[PDB]
């Protein structure tokens, strides 16, 4: 499951971060995130909901 | 280029006739100073490199290297780095025709997966891997006689 | 499957959009723009005189440029060496100006016959038939005697007023401050800008040799046919040395991937077009993407002849003893501003393109405003809890720490503990108890139990936007 | 620079038997052919130009 | 009928806050800091002599206390910053005896005496070098009207060998000369202590001084110093009148809220120590008794800190004036803690504020239970860290220190420079297993506690919103 | 974890393990990464063992074991609890 779980909710992850970086562009370009995403922690949500889903679908097999 | 001589003295005597006469006090963009340095002990070879930088005329900054290495040469024989390096430029080969075999069997259109690209990055990192240690070898022997 | 039909198209887009935002934040000019900020508010602003009160933006007379040259230009541009050109010592302009007068040829308009008996002539408006060609006064030399259009580095670019061709009476400033305030005073003195005339301009370059930012700055005064003249002024920011350090190294491998992956594209999209369904153009989905590479294309190849040569500068640095057409160069460089600006319209195009997944636009907000409120609630708790915390610092380590001195600064401490810059050398030492047991509460209150109220908020947050839209998008 | 070849560099190359060499120094420069112009003193002008 | 308890409550607490706002920020001037700092500067920071590196916080044996007391501390105790002295300094040793100690048989022929650690059991009471004066007589605890101290090594007690210095320069070296000349500092020397205060008439703001310097029975010297600078504005201009009001607004609103939780607990016989809101609201009360009657000495025994702008000849006993002084902004300073906590009481109406405090509420048994086998771990590597790095470290060389060292590494402030070398091995080991299982493991779990709680609290608030 | 963890401590062993000293023994680069994971270590002097691989392998480090593989611990976890919590509730 360990690697399922990575494959399908990389698209998530990658989303996430590309959100990210463009809010720090815009937020140069009047003229850090890093601790803000990691006091967010939002990866392990979208990691979580993902092992889930997987687990619940191996558990009837 | 200056040689800096030989001996203490005749180094000396190079030095202040060099310094005396403006050598370096004009435009002189950098110095690079560097020798050698040899280790029987432990059979290693070191490159040494000082430089000095002007940005401006009046001031510097400076910036040395240490590299050190082992001056394993390509006319010693069948030692490890060879042959560890011609067994690697087979496994760039078997690897190569393994996915010839599978693009003219899915004929066209395999480009745009995973497995067409993760594999063929293999390759050109299998053969560059094999063909650099081969290009250190043959400079080892070119500047050693030299 | 959705294996390679639906998680390579999206992918592919979401890495080109990212692409596509490196690539416009690194064409952000940020020391450029503020030494043009600089230089226009050293000379847009820059009175007459200290008695004068004839400015760069309040051009009312013909006295005022006269005036102004003499001046305040004269000490926030001819400032005197250590005659160099540095005002703060820090402003080093590039080689020296030069000054052109696009004016009305002597008859450049007719008096009515009836009323031959008092009226003279008139002049128009410049233009490239209406420029003076012939000498204006006393010419000695070029000081009144127009150059050639071609032969000056000279052509028409209808701006904001009119298009003022490179014809008209041509003159370059000189080395020193002194002896360029007594050209522009016996250019005063004498005819230069008559009452036949119909537009000025002047050309300077910056250097700032403490910067790497080499720009012509051009100043301009529309003088109409019904009296007065309008003064303005424009910095180019145009350069050819990027290539510096490891930036410059970053800069070029992304713009070589963004080509790459352009170039991939186009060949992806080149071949179900073709040997498929063509001449689809109202399809939304169709025509976008060739439109996309279309002009992803052409902005690259507009980019590249922007830069195809960088002899300008170097010419100008090796040999600075006059003043270069720049012009051209700034005509490139506000073509090359445009076609940024039609960048950003192109990456809000290709952000367009990114919404494939439509309908998830605006059927959210009521979520977003709801966990905007929780965070709301929660930050007068986590406000509550700090501040109580400062007011305990600052009694009890008042008067003995340096560091909880002045209740303005408890909370820069407690912040910086936050992010993990903590001392605990006099906390211990100005009080053996109270001192180690507001740290340990401290850390065990915001580093266990208020920080991660914080992420589960968060989590149910983003828990019930995918359950209710799992919910309406796939029941319905 | 002088001082320093003169006072460090020499008695590492040369001595007793103080660490053996394998080939003298070389001292290569580049004279650039533009003769730079400085700036007044105090703080390092940014990086280089 | 319901509302206006609220309100009325909510009104009372504002008032209570506000009264005890005001009242203890005006106990704080931004002199009482600077003055500090300056005085510090002025003893502990100037080199020993005009020729030597070493400061007073930087003694390392006898000779450099020596230099000290005949130096920078005659200096500044008499200057050529703007204060004066009352009262005279005193200089004060305690010592242990030869024979308090049990040399090995072995070796008895090689040492011919040992001095044991400083304890009262083991203390000295015998006349030493000239029985001249009161410098070289053992005076008990009572006669020199002393307390005990609580250093860094022991606790010594008040009694000990002392000497009153003179009212200025000339003499006070001379005596001190007079002592150096002879040994009063012997081997069996364990504490010295000097002790004196200022006024510094400028700024309105006296000074008491104690400087300590402790041999442990090792060799060395370890120095301590403390300062703490007291008051007398009582009613001087027109703002204070204001302060004395609302000290006396704040005693009646006290002695409201114990009336109230007196007839509270009279209806509520019992089951009133349970809704934590109770609990949070008898502390605050006996905290602020407390500090109302810890207010009064300090405020009663200051009518002889006048007389000594007499300029008299004899030694001011300010210390328990000035350790008062300190124990009552330990106990002021917690009492606002508490009260602010308070507001919790009434901000949790709201419906997003009350689920938050629901949330916090209904999970403070789970975090409580978690909260033990957490704390079982972070001492058992404790104790490990303080058998192995406990000698050579100097951040676990106590048993605190190493848990106050665990502490600052979970927020990431390790040396690891000391640890890897202290013990080459089984300190890396050390180092990496309380990595692994305290920032992948243990600390995830307080996380999936608390977002399990917050996730059921909210879907149970909806579905019984909903059911409405 | 602790394959992928190896993978990084062995290339960091090779390539930087001659001019920074922080990387000189294997068990020094496993506690460097260890030490990077609580963000103790600055890599003010990384690039200049190499340019190339300096900043390339702190960057992937730092987001692909700070951001992707360190959390999975968390979220089992979590998720774990949960399950329990009803496996006791629904009893
Ligand atoms: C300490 O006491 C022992 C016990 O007899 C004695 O032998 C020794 O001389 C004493 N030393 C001093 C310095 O008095
Ligand atoms: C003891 O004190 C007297 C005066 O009180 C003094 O004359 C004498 O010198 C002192 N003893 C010594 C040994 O100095
Ligand atoms: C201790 O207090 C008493 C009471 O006033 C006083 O007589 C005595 O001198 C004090 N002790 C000392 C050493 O001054």
């Amino acid at each position: 499951v360990f690697g399922k779980t990575l494959c399908r909710a990389l698209p998530e992850l990658l989303g996430v971060t590309l959100g990210l970086v463009v809010l720090g562009v815009a937020y140069a370009q009047l003229a850090w995130a890093l601790r803000l995403w990691g006091a967010l922690r939002l990866g392990a949500v979208i990691l979580r909901w993902r092992y889930h889903a997987l687990r619940g679908e191996l558990y009837r097999p | 280029v200056q040689e800096l001589g030989l001996s203490l003295e005749e180094s000396r005597d190079r030095l202040r006739f060099l310094q005396l006469h403006n050598w370096l006090d004009n435009r002189s963009r950098a110095v690079f100073l560097e020798l050698t340095r040899y280790s029987p002990a432990v059979g290693l070879h070191a490159a040494v490199t000082l430089r000095l930088e002007f940005p401006a005329a009046g001031r510097a900054l400076a910036a040395l290297s240490v590299r050190p290495f082992a001056l394993r040469r390509l006319s010693a024989g069948l030692s490890l780095p060879l042959l560890t390096s011609v067994c690697l430029l087979l496994f760039a080969v078997h690897f190569a025709v393994a996915e010839a075999r599978t693009w003219h069997r899915e004929g066209r259109w395999r480009v745009l997966r995973l497995g067409a690209w993760a594999r063929w990055l293999l390759v050109a990192l299998t053969a560059a891997t094999a063909l650099v240690r081969l290009a250190q070898l043959g400079a080892a022997d070119r500047q050693w006689t030299r | 499957k959705y294996l390679k039909s639906v998680l390579r198209e999206l992918v592919t887009y979401l890495l080109f959009l990212i692409v596509l935002c490196i690539l416009t934040y690194g064409m952000m000019s940020s020391n450029v723009y503020y030494y043009t900020r600089m230089m226009s508010q050293l000379f847009l602003d820059t009175p007459v005189s200290k008695t004068e009160k004839t400015n760069f933006k309040t051009l009312s007379s013909m006295e005022d440029f006269w005036k102004f040259t003499e001046g305040s230009l004269l000490d926030g541009l001819y400032w005197k060496m250590q005659n160099r050109s540095f005002i703060f010592y820090e402003n080093l302009l590039l080689g020296v100006p030069r000054i052109r007068q696009l004016r009305v040829r002597n008859g450049s308009c007719s008096i009515p016959q009836d009323l031959r008996d008092e009226i003279k002539e008139c002049y128009d408006v410049y233009s490239v038939s209406s420029e003076d060609r012939a000498p204006f006064g006393p010419r000695n030399g070029t000081a009144w005697i127009y150059t050639s259009e071609k032969d000056l580095n000279g052509s028409s670019h209808w701006g904001i007023i009119a298009t003022y061709s490179g014809a008209g009476y041509y003159l370059d400033l000189s080395r020193t401050r002194e002896e360029t305030a007594a050209q522009v005073a016996s250019l005063k003195k004498n005819v230069w800008l008559d009452r036949g005339t119909r537009a000025t301009f002047i050309d300077f370059s910056v250097y700032n040799a403490n910067i790497n930012l080499f720009c012509v700055v051009r100043l301009l005064v529309e003088f109409p046919a019904t009296g007065g003249v309008i003064p303005s002024w424009q910095f180019q920011p145009l350069k050819l040395i990027r290539y510096v350090t490891t930036f410059d190294f970053f800069l070029a491998a992304c713009e070589i991937i963004f080509c790459f992956f352009i170039f991939y594209y186009v060949v992806e999209e080149i071949l179900e077009i073709r040997i498929h369904k063509l001449h689809y153009f109202r399809s939304f989905w169709n025509c976008l993407d060739v439109v996309i590479v279309v002009l992803s294309v052409v902005a690259i190849g507009i980019n590249i002849y922007r830069t195809s040569n960088v002899e300008v500068l170097l010419q100008f640095l090796e040999d600075q003893n006059t003043f270069p057409n720049f012009e051209h160069l700034a005509y490139w460089q506000i073509q090359f501003n445009n076609i940024a600006a039609v960048t950003v319209f192109f990456v809000w195009i290709k952000l367009f393109k990114f919404i494939n997944f439509n309908r998830t636009m605006s059927q959210l907000s009521t979520t977003m405003s709801r966990c905007a409120k929780d965070l709301f609630g929660f930050a007068i708790m986590f406000f509550i809890i700090f501040l109580a915390y400062a007011q305990l610092a600052y009694l009890v380590f008042g008067t003995q720490v340096d560091d909880f001195s002045t209740f303005q600064e408890c909370i820069f401490t407690q912040f910086r503990i936050i992010l993990g810059d903590i001392n605990f050398a006099e906390i211990e030492e100005a009080n053996r108890v109270l001192g180690p047991i507001y740290f340990t509460t401290f850390v065990f209150f915001m580093f266990f139990i208020l920080l991660n109220m914080f992420a589960a908020i968060i989590a149910d947050t983003y828990s019930e936007v995918k359950s209710d839209l799992a919910q309406q998008k796939a029941e319905m | 620079l002088w001082p320093w070849m003169a006072h460090v560099l020499l008695p590492y190359v040369h001595g007793n038997q103080s660490s053996p060499e394998l080939g003298p120094p070389r001292l290569r420069q580049v004279r650039l052919q533009e003769a730079l112009y400085p700036d007044p003193p105090g703080p390092r002008v940014h990086t280089c130009s």
